[PDB]
């Protein structure tokens, strides 16, 4: 719709500090800043290589509106949540805990507060009994 | 009472699916039935014992019938385990899978010869023998191994189709006059195909001097570079088991994808998917238009840790160590 | 005089139960009895023979009885080197293990039939020659093999079957109308795993054009799936000794093990089994209610300990360096 | 007898400070510190590990209790003291020399007096003739 | 039209000369002709078949020449893509190559055959099967595995010859009196060879209990020391495929070839070669009698280059982790 | 002219003596001498071929004997290159090595025999056959991989012994009615021998529908375990010269040799042996009763020396790093 | 030709600093720091070792005369340059892309201009086509 | 004879200093530091260890004196001797340029002077071509 596209626009712009047209390694190190987290050049080099694909050193707008209208069923993704959650998966029968998901989802990477992983655990474990089944949860949003 | 239909579907998909442990128990009892039932169509094409052996035959895969249409029903069922297949549409949609398209045509190709036939039944015998694959993993590993290991077993091959065609020429000459087992050189090639493989029917074996002379200095290597491919084949299955093994002990990747789940959460909360997903945007303006903004960099968040990820994701045993004090090297 | 008592036991049980070098040399030699006899045993059934062959296994017999029931009580009484068997309870204990039970049966069995009894004979013999392994040590050692090579014995077996019931079926529809020796289908798989297991009789082969190019064509692949379970199976044997070997060459736990046993005396001499023990007692007070409190603590520190060993008692070859330079790493 | 079990309150009593019911990380660092042995943080968390089980970060009394009731013969480490003494039994045969116990004890882990090694080799050593068997030892007590 | 020209050129050469992947398919299809050719050669030499198998013969022969000779003319085209073999010149070069000129001696012959001559036929068939590797590929791969295990072979060719020759002497020994098939010692050799191959023809076997007995004993051990050089000759090409896969993984030189190739352009340009390459010389004044020095620098530059990236164009796996880590240590 | 001398004697030491590489070319010509002798006897031994045989044989004989006298002459004499066998008396001391005075008893054995006789002559052939090893290598390698997968190769023995009696015993109770094979158990397990062994004469075959069944469910194990020792040995011996390849490529033993043969030199200096080693003894003062202070403190850095070189002379693949990389930590 | 042997040996001489009849470590490292080069000890170890063949420490001028002779015919380094540019052929069927050259070459090793490394693809791609074909530049001067 | 013993009881009272009747770790250091070359700790160890056999900390006088006659004809080291030529012996044929002793000896471990690498190579080299032979080395004198 063109009230989305309009919204998509005013991000860019916002992300838009200089007006060139273009997204660059500073805009995205000044946002990550603004977000709370303190960026890194490695960090916005990552950023530059997910989204830009013409190689420039910047990012433009068609692809941001592109990835943006990518939604999870176009990510392909299934199976490296499956492969995670196996990872997750010590005895590979296909249960989570509960406790040891919130334990650790808030002791590694990129951590969040205990209702986030409440969170994570009734989006995931539908039944609500904590224990959580990773291939439920694959397929349930992202396929 | 969903739990408890929740846990049975489970089980019963990973028994009729993708099985791991135990599970290929009960397969085995079911290959034993079909086994069974292959065993006496054998019996059956005996005159002397084709009274009794069909006696049970006939039993045994009407047993076998009912047995294959109940996993094929429970399978069908069972397949609700995966969101995938869900509904009536996800089950008619795993029903459409070709393997399982090929269980309900075995079905029904059996349910027909039961209701001159027994060719069509030891074609469905073999048929249903072979659906006990269901995935390729026997074909897609031996043709990994044999791809890594074609060079030599091409070498293999080249240099024993030599020594082949080497020995039955020379066994021939030497024996074409004073052995009528040797009278066209076709009977050399074979004496020299069912000699080399060591299978030794004894209906062709070179009687003069020469040809025996000829035939065990050829002979020795012929054996040898005959019974190569089967020694390369399983060395490297072996060797292919000690890797995996290796690196099956060296999955180490719990922190990339714990990354992944975070953002991939993040991801989802910060997308407009649903409505009552706000408890996550109260905690990222906790931790400091914008919500634009936030849904952005956190969908980019999530694809630099897939991609951190998935770069992860093929830990193995010599590089891995090799990168790893490369970086500590280059830190120092 | 009860230090050589100790030191003649210790012996004996060390020769008797497992065994690690030289000892196996009499083991050997009672082997040697046993085979011997089996092979009278043989001599026996034929008829030609079987006047000196009883004359002389009868001997040998008798012999064999008295060695094994000799054992049988050296074995008892050597139990007592292991403080679990000792006393009269401790010795009836090790005569109840079920493979000493097993050796008193067969004890008992041959001298009843000593005293169409061949039979039998023959059972004791066989049954004898199974107790030489006493542990289950050579069928743990080949399912462990086979559960590590499972998949690719699977896939060799899979494809093996297949070729062999291909090849028969194609032989046989070649070969049924002019070859009496394929007269019914299961002639067809007789021939088909005579030929593909090498063995070849020549009891059956294809006579005709086309089943002796059907043969030529499926015979390679067949023979060769045929002996890829006996070289998966070997390749894996001796892959597993080179682990072993490495693995041993780095048991690397000394330091874990003095922890252990110095927390293991620690805790003996802190817990009130004895009264005596006192030494240690004023060791702790002077490198300082309370001996309730240094009770506890001591056997804290050995569960610690205890766990602490635990973790480090199994030392691999690649893991271990990683985990190493890991830790380096992290300390950099 | 309800005299040992008076006599395990009172040892949980004096190991508790602040007097919550349970035995901490910090009573375990400061009994540690008594004994005259400086504690470590990751000491107190192997601490807290043998001792608790349930998981809640501290040690409460019937866990201990428990525990101090497991005698020898429950702790089914026949075995692992076996494989103790083959790791220090370098030739395998199943003797160890006295003069190597007395050099490596007092000289490796919680390394004890001169006397409280004699008094290794005479538990050990029944014979009392410097050679000590394993096995013998491993059974003698612990089994 | 020359940039299509020079990349059908290239496909062209990369299928004819040494492929990699799919250009396989191409060379499988001749070959499996070829074979077709032999095959029916075959039954060429049955009276039974000459006629129709004569008639498919000529054609599939003619079509073969055909086949061959566009085969030759395309590769010698094709050999213009590398600039040796350039112009007529280099054309010439190129078919002056030993496996070329036997190429086109094939042809001529054929040829001239297709215009008794039957065994030149078969002669030319097998030579046009050799010709399949034109790079001796499998026998150097076969004499390095032979080579590396000299020793092992060595070892087993000595015992199993040792065990044949005794255990056919004392078959002998047993046999010679009352078995017409042991009736000289040549006959026991043939029957021991024929034994331990484990061909087993059946033409001979021991028949008394001397014969038998000793056959037993013996044939255990000679058995497995026959097939021992097939399993130490598998063996060595599977860990050989295992080390140059690891190898593979850890070429580890782009930047010594950088460097190569970074100087070989400086020593390209500053020598006088071309007039026109003036840039390089600007740079480097900018960078900054003296033409020469530059010159002379540049080119030992470019030598020093080479010897470094020499040097590490032999990426190990063990070596080169341990002369790294020597390097860290020694740097720290 | 003794330098000419000298280098002409190691050459042919090390030619006659452990050879490396291009001498065992005439090693093998040698051999094939030999052999050739071998066969022409085995020739004498029919009849028919006698006369030209023979004619030949003697020939080759005297040719032999002449060969062999020469090499144990020049032996002898090159055995001078070692100063250990220097003069008459260490060239006598050579000449009684045990393998030397084989060599001698064979050429005298065969010149009296060339002075019934073709049975020592063929005993003359088989030992200078054996006399091909000179030291064992053979056997000690066979012995050292054997001993190394021992438990391997029993559990292989025992489950395939098993294997045949359960099979022989099984198919002896089938067959034993209706089939003169078998007539006997001897019959029976001459059969499971010949069977499992895979040699398969055809002498004995069951033919009755159990003797078949039986035989096709045990014959599957039997074979494969009768193949396992075969394909254990041969892993083995490959993954043995894996290692010592890798070892070899690890001799990094270079400075402690250079140290061991300095403080070697400043022993044989210092030490009074000589009376003209005197610039040494300068060189010491130099660098500053004394005398005898100086040799004590030389040989004692002799000593350690020595025992720093032979405790690095052990250089393996994975324990050499780990040490490295723990000196390495423990160092930070 | 003579005017090449006296340019030669005006070249030996400019190399040469002290007048000894020989280039040693020294006067490489000053006419390589002249060249703007800061040299190393091991940059003039590994000068004399390419120079330098009878072992004597320094360089003389009948051997940089022979050097100098050999002109690319007898480098017999066409393999070498296989070896280097198959590394580089990532994909290994022949091919090499421009811009991955002009990125690299001008960041690893002794990096030079981005118009010499246009002369880099001039003098490789001869149809001039973006697309560097390892074989051809190989062969077609060093050959 | 009685004169030698003499000497080698002078000899072993010049090493005792304080007269305990033994040879301890300091007399070797200060004698080794007289010597000229600094002694180390772990190098009085091996000095003990390669003297003292019954494990008393320090040397006595008979086990030097038994050392002391043990010649080269009881050092069973040829074997020894051979294998670090062999280690030299890079080609492995049993041939070692003079040179390459003569570089690397002065070198490596206990370097000595040029004139006594000459008489390395007088020794080992009876013919004085330049050429050694490992075995007629480690055979003429030792053996
Ligand atoms: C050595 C030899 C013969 N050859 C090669 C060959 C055969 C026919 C030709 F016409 C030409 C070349 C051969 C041998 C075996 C054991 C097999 N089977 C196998 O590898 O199973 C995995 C095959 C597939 C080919
Ligand atoms: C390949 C092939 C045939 N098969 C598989 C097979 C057999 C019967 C079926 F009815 C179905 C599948 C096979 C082959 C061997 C050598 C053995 N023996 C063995 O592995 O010893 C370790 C076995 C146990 C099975
Ligand atoms: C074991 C045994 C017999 N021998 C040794 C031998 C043979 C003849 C002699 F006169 C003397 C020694 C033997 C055995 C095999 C299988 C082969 N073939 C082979 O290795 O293929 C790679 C050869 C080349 C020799
Ligand atoms: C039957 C069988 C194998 N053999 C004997 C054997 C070996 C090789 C041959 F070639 C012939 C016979 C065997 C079996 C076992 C279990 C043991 N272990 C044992 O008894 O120790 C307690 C031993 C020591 C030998
Ligand atoms: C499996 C099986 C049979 N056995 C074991 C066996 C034999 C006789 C017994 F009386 C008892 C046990 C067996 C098999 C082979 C191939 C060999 N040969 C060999 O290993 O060469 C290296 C031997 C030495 C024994």
């Amino acid at each position: 719709t063109e009230e989305q596209i309009a919204e998509f626009k005013e991000a860019f712009s916002l992300f838009d500090k200089d007006g060139d047209g273009t997204i660059t390694t500073k805009e995205l190190g000044t946002v990550m800043r603004s977000l709370g987290q303190n960026p890194t050049e490695a960090e916005l080099q990552d950023m530059i290589n997910e989204v830009d694909a013409d190689g420039n050193g910047t990012i433009d707008f068609p692809e941001f509106l592109t990835m943006m209208a990518r939604k999870m069923k176009d990510t392909d993704s299934e199976e490296e949540i499956r492969e995670a959650f196996r990872v997750f998966d010590k005895d590979g029968n296909g249960y989570i805990s509960a406790a040891e998901l919130r334990h650790v989802m808030t002791n590694l990477g990129e951590k969040l507060t205990d209702e986030e992983v409440d969170e994570m655990i009734r989006e995931a474990d539908i039944d609500g009994d904590g224990q959580v089944n990773y291939e439920e949860f694959v397929q349930m949003m992202t396929a | 009472r969903n739990a408890f239909y929740r846990k049975l579907q489970n089980f019963l998909y990973n028994v009729l699916e993708r099985p791991r442990g135990w599970a290929f128990i009960y397969h085995a009892y079911v290959f034993l039935l079909v086994f069974s039932c292959l065993v006496l169509s054998v019996f059956s094409t005996i005159k002397e014992y084709e009274k009794s052996s069909e006696g049970a035959l006939y039993i045994l895969e009407i047993v076998t019938i009912v047995v294959f249409g109940v996993e094929y029903f429970v399978r069908i069922w069972a397949a609700g385990c995966c969101c995938r297949y869900r509904g009536w549409r996800g089950r008619l949609k795993f029903a459409r899978k070709p393997f399982c398209v090929i269980d309900i045509m075995v079905l029904i190709a059996s349910i027909a010869v039961l209701a001159s036939a027994l060719r069509s039944l030891r074609f469905l015998q073999i048929l249903r023998m072979i659906r006990m694959d269901r995935r390729g993993g026997t074909w897609k590993l031996l043709g990994s191994v044999v791809y890594a290991h074609s060079k030599e077993l091409v070498t293999a091959w080249y240099i024993g189709f030599l020594c082949l065609i080497l020995a039955s020429f020379l066994v021939y000459l030497a024996e074409k006059g004073e052995n009528d087992h040797f009278d066209t050189y076709a009977d050399a090639l074979w004496w020299g195909l069912i000699t080399l493989t060591t299978i030794g029917y004894g209906d062709k074996y070179p009687q003069t001097w020469n040809g025996r002379l000829l035939a065990a200095t050829f002979t020795l290597i012929g054996v040898s570079f005959f019974a190569l491919p089967a020694g390369i084949l399983g060395s490297g299955f072996a060797l292919k088991v000690q890797e995996q093994h290796r690196q099956k002990h060296f999955e180490k990747r719990r922190n990339p994808a714990a990354g992944l789940i975070q953002s991939a959460w993040r991801f989802y909360a910060t997308n407009l998917s649903r409505t009552d997903l706000h408890s996550t945007w109260q905690y990222y303006e906790r931790t400091v238009g914008l919500k634009v903004s936030i849904r952005a960099v956190c969908v980019m968040r999530f694809l630099v840790s897939k991609r951190k990820f998935k770069e992860s994701l093929r830990p193995y045993d010599v590089m891995d160590v090799i990168e790893q004090y490369s970086a500590g090297h280059l830190d120092m």
